[PDB]
RNA sequence: GAUGGGGAAGCUCCGUUUCAAAGGCCUGAUUUUAUGCAGGCCACCAUCGAAAGGGAAUCCGGUUAAGAUUCCGGAACCUGGAUAUGGAUUCUUCACGGUAACGUAACUGAAUGUGGAGACGUCGGCGCGAGCCCUGGGAGGAGUUAUCUUUUCUUCUUAACA
RNA sequence: CUUGUGACGGCCCGUGAAAAUCCACAGGAAGGAAUAGUUUUCAUGCCAGGUCGUACUGAUAACCGCAGCAGGUCUCCAAGG
RNA sequence: AGAACUGGUACGGACAAGGGGAAUCUGACUGUCUAAUUAAAACAUAGCAUUGCGAUGGUCAGAAAGUGAUGUUGACGCAAU
């Protein structure tokens, strides 16, 4: 699967969490590729790309709701969208 | 503890209207009362309004569902049998 | 990479001029003394150009053509950048972090991003920008 | 003899409805230049309740082509519509749930409801809670369609008719037992005064075709003939069986 | 029925033109638990309003009463 | 203890004829008629009470100057505030977006 | 419940927007002059129906043999209309400040459209307010006192509006 | 204790009026300054506010019960033990 | 809540305030009616069953209508038992 990779990101590299902080992370180019929950307001949606297009960031979808999303970088609450800001020493940013 | 055995919700009506008419309401009911998964803000904050109006306390939502239920089953045949025929049609 | 630099196009999205379009003239990532928050010092126009057609003559176009500028320190949660862009020469030296903090050169320095926005605005430039923002 | 009550409710003196808490008549938008040519996309604004109906409503804002205003339509809402969704009606509009989209260009086996008889009368099949139509097959010279009402008769419908795409929500309603006299008098207190009803072997003669007699008996054969007149009509009108049903319908 | 604070407010305010009488109402209160002082009110009836103005201080109020205008009907009680 | 009446004729309890017992400077207890309480304006888009905005009965605002009644954004005493914020981010994208379709549709009718 | 209409020999009946050629709204011109021409605009289309539904705006003190939220005194508010001054704003013509929620003495705005208020069930408990009840100290008056009782009763209040 | 109000919670196959009326916003037609204007949602300043009811009872005597009838007739306030 | 002490065993001391049990017939229950002799085992009721009807319709009204109620309704509906 995918979930994987993100595990291995939270182990090694470093993220953040929730729709705040990543275009924060966005806005200062400090951010490397996002992950977009399937259920994410598609307003909220439409404006991270846009962001994302003015800074050169790859863009990646989940396959999955709030949910999923939070469960797969292993936290108990729901995540709308993450943001990686460095890998680590993981392969997602070389991937997909 | 535990107030109750086999009643439920239905021990308001007493000793009245009948068992069996009290454990059909009873197992109506609780899908009535019962909190369902937000399909848009994804939260236990689906409520109903009045009869087939399911709402949602966060992100203030509301859809069209069944009366008793936020979706019955007939439905969701439906939707799957448009979906068959959507991508059927386009392709 | 960042793009909120001194030449980009940014809406407000908060404040008393919401909706109105402005040029970012002097970013400030790491906020300031003043402002702990990532804030810039964007210019806009309050009183958006009104339509032209060929019938005003002479004089009914030079009253249609005002514009009113403003200039504003606004944090970067209150803007939405845009893929446009319009240079700033002309006034990026008036605007500056000690053109506010007290009224007396702010005026001129409104009269003066009123005059160069006037007079890109005379010429076809940047139709965009002087575009009012419907909603 | 007395005038027995089913002829006493035609001078409709307190047997109309009760109309005050209704938000509108639940029709179709008029069939215009717009919907026999393209589509025209709509918000669903609220989804309310309607005083004496099973189902709730749609109110769905549209837009004026010809006007700047703001037409707001109600529409009979289908299982699946949420507020804040786009409504796209017309002959061109896409096959998705809440659309509505004319009989001839959808294919069968579809589901809809809130289905017109004749093209631009607003909807007259199926607008009752968890009730929907089959669409069975067309007959694309002299344009006509077959469809399956909820009755389980088969009727043959006109292919430019209308009908929104979808099953009325609010189904599963009388599932639930009532329970109480209240129950059924708060439901019918929003219908109209036809509740509670008095039996009529249990009336006087002079009140009724069954009453009277030393035993609460009807006397008479209970069938009575399509040809009797007011005041006959009284039990099972024009039955062509009667007693419990054992069997296929054979329909 | 509204207060004025400024005396050079109420000075202009009786050269109004349309105000015709005032009256100055004198008040024993205590500031604290031991000392009773004097308290002194001028009121001006004006068209649309009543505008009263407390003194809390004799020497004001006697220089103030000079400062009014004769042509107003000044009453005490 | 003493007992208060109704100060007008109309003795049924209705909303229009809610009293409230105060004392005078006569020293006697005497009824006094409150008129219904107002009702704070709501927004058109989120629903919630939109704030900023003197509240009363409906007739009262023709007296109150313009600033009670409004405030100095666009939308003023019409939207709340996070619902302008929403719209304008929402025209600004949606607008966006039309160019990028239109560019897309007139390349890819080009090709062919 | 008229009208347009349609029935009924007829007294009258049906119907209330219906198979109707169903009107005023405001601006400006003309200053022989009154208002037609200049325009533009709009589409419900009579009326009646609540002294408890909705609703613009008042309180206090005093007065009579009998009236008072109506009379007297004082102090307010609303609607409609004529306006003059002060204030405000303008040479960047139709204001500024705050990151923001938003603030102020003001701080143009026709046609048209949108929204809000009017405008709303019942029950249960909780919080808060007002009035009343209880009670202490003190400042006055009255009662009981063979005996006891720092005692018993009573006055100490503050409206609308700002 | 009475009452008002706020935030809540429960109930419905019952979700629990309408209109008059007032305001705001979107809109930018129109009109606008420098030797002078613009402004009557800021303050002050002037005038007027017609017509009809207004007394009293509201009940073991002012209402209907042939009556000064133990009957009937809607509602407000409710001290101490 | 408990403990002593006390009185002609009194003490919810006036007021206030359920008799209970064993069974049979009948109606399931709450509810409604013969104002002024019958309140019930009668009626209603929820539940069960049957019938008619796809609107150019079913049931019902009017003498007639360019007329009506159900119907601001559409078989999970309306109408008749
Ligand atoms: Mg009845
Ligand atoms: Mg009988
Ligand atoms: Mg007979
Ligand atoms: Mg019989
Ligand atoms: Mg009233
Ligand atoms: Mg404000
Ligand atoms: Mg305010
Ligand atoms: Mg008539
Ligand atoms: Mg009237
Ligand atoms: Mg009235
Ligand atoms: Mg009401
Ligand atoms: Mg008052
Ligand atoms: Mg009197
Ligand atoms: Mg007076
Ligand atoms: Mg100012
Ligand atoms: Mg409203
Ligand atoms: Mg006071
Ligand atoms: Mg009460
Ligand atoms: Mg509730
Ligand atoms: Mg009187
Ligand atoms: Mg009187
Ligand atoms: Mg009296
Ligand atoms: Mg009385
Ligand atoms: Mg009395
Ligand atoms: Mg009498
Ligand atoms: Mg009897
Ligand atoms: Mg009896
Ligand atoms: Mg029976
Ligand atoms: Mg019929
Ligand atoms: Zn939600
Ligand atoms: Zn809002």
């Amino acid at each position: 699967s995918i979930n994987q990779k993100l595990a291995l990101v939270i182990k090694s590299g470093k993220y953040t969490l929730g729709y705040k902080s990543t275009v924060k992370s966005l806005r200062q180019g400090k951010s490397k590729l996002i992950i977009i929950a399937a259920n994410t307001p598609v307003l909220r949606k439409s404006e991270l790309e846009y962001y994302a297009m003015l800074s050169k960031t790859k863009v990646y979808y989940f396959q999955g709701g709030n949910n999923e999303l939070g469960t797969a970088v292993g936290k108990l609450f729901r995540v709308g969208v993450v943001s990686i800001l460095e890998a680590g020493d993981s392969d997602i940013l070389t991937t997909l | 503890a535990k107030r109750t055995k086999k009643v439920g919700i239905t021990g308001k009506y007493g000793v009245r209207y009948g068992s069996s008419l009290r454990r059909q309401v009873k197992k109506l009911e609780i899908q009535q009362h019962a909190r369902y998964d937000c399909s848009f803000c994804g939260k236990k904050t689906v409520k109903r309004g009045a009869a087939g109006i399911w709402t949602c306390s966060c992100c203030k939502k509301t859809v069209a569902g069944g009366a008793y239920t936020v979706s019955t089953a007939a439905a969701a045949t439906v939707r799957s049998t448009i979906r068959r025929l959507r991508e059927m049609v386009e392709a | 990479a960042k793009f909120l630099k001194a030449g980009k196009v940014a809406v407000v999205v908060r404040g008393r001029y919401a909706g109105k379009k402005v040029v970012i003239v002097k970013p400030h990532d790491e906020g300031s003394k003043s402002h702990p928050f990532g804030h810039a010092l964007v210019a806009g126009i309050e009183r958006y150009p009104l339509k032209v057609t060929k019938k005003h003559g002479a004089k009914k176009v030079a009253k249609r053509t005002k514009i009113k500028p403003f200039i504003k320190v606004v944090n970067y949660n209150h803007l939405l950048p845009t893929r446009y862009t319009l240079d700033v020469e002309a006034f990026k030296s008036v605007v500056s972090t000690e053109t506010f903090e007290q009224p007396s050169q702010r005026e001129e320095a409104k009269k003066v991003v009123k005059k160069a926005f006037e007079e890109r605005h005379q010429a076809g430039k940047n139709q965009w920008f002087f575009s009012k923002l419907r909603f | 003899g007395r005038v027995i009550r089913n002829q006493r409710k035609g001078a409709g003196s307190i047997f109309t409805s009760h109309t005050r808490l209704r938000q509108g008549a639940a029709k179709l938008r008029t069939l215009d230049y717009a919907e026999r040519h393209g589509y025209i996309r709509g918000i669903v604004k609220q989804i309310v309740h309607d005083s004496g109906r099973g189902a709730p409503l749609a109110k769905v804002v549209f837009r004026d082509p010809y006007k700047y205003r703001l037409r707001e339509e109600i529409f009979i809402a289908n299982e699946g519509v949420h507020t804040g969704q786009f409504i796209y009606a017309g002959k061109k509009a896409s096959l998705n749930v809440g659309n509505v989209l004319p009989l001839g260009s959808v294919p069968e086996g579809t589901i809809v409801s809130n289905v017109e008889e004749k093209p631009g009368d607003r909807g007259a099949l199926a607008r009752a809670s968890g009730n929907y139509v089959i669409i069975i097959g067309h007959n694309p010279d002299e344009n006509k369609t077959r469809v399956r009402l909820p009755s389980g008769a088969k009727k043959v419908i006109s292919s430019d008719a209308r009908g929104v795409i979808g099953v009325i929500a609010g189904g599963g309603r009388v599932d639930k037992p009532l329970l109480k006299a209240g129950r059924a008098f708060h439901k019918y207190r929003l219908k109209r005064n036809s509740w509670p009803k008095t039996r009529g072997v249990a009336m006087n003669p002079v009140d009724h075709p069954h009453g009277g007699g030393n035993h609460q008996h009807i006397g008479k054969a209970s069938t009575i003939s399509r040809g009797a007149v007011s005041g006959q009509k009284a039990g099972l009108i024009a039955a062509r069986r009667t007693g419990l049903l054992r069997g296929s319908q054979k329909t | 029925a509204r207060e004025i604070t400024d005396i050079k407010q109420f000075l202009e305010l009786t050269r109004r033109a349309d105000v015709k009488t005032a009256t100055v109402k004198i008040n024993k209160k205590l500031n604290k638990a031991g000392k009773p002082f004097r308290q002194t009110k001028f009121k001006v009836r004006g068209s649309s309003s009543l505008y009263t103005l407390v003194i809390n201080d004799a020497g004001k109020a006697k220089k103030l009463i000079q400062s009014l205008p004769p042509t107003l009907k000044v009453n005490r009680l | 203890a003493q007992r208060v009446t109704f100060r007008r004729r109309n003795p049924y309890n209705t909303r229009s004829n809610k009293i409230k017992v105060v004392k005078t400077p006569g020293g006697i207890l005497r009824a006094q008629h409150v008129k219904k309480l107002a009702t704070r304006p709501k927004c058109g888009d989120c629903g919630s009470a939109l704030q900023g905005i003197s509240t009363l009965r409906p007739r009262q605002y023709a007296t109150v100057s313009k600033t009670h009644k409004t405030v100095s954004r666009a939308y003023g005493g019409s939207r709340c505030a996070n619902c302008v914020k929403e719209r304008i981010i929402r025209a600004f994208l949606i607008e966006e977006q039309k160019i990028v379709k239109k560019v897309v549709k007139e390349q890819t009718e080009a090709a062919k």
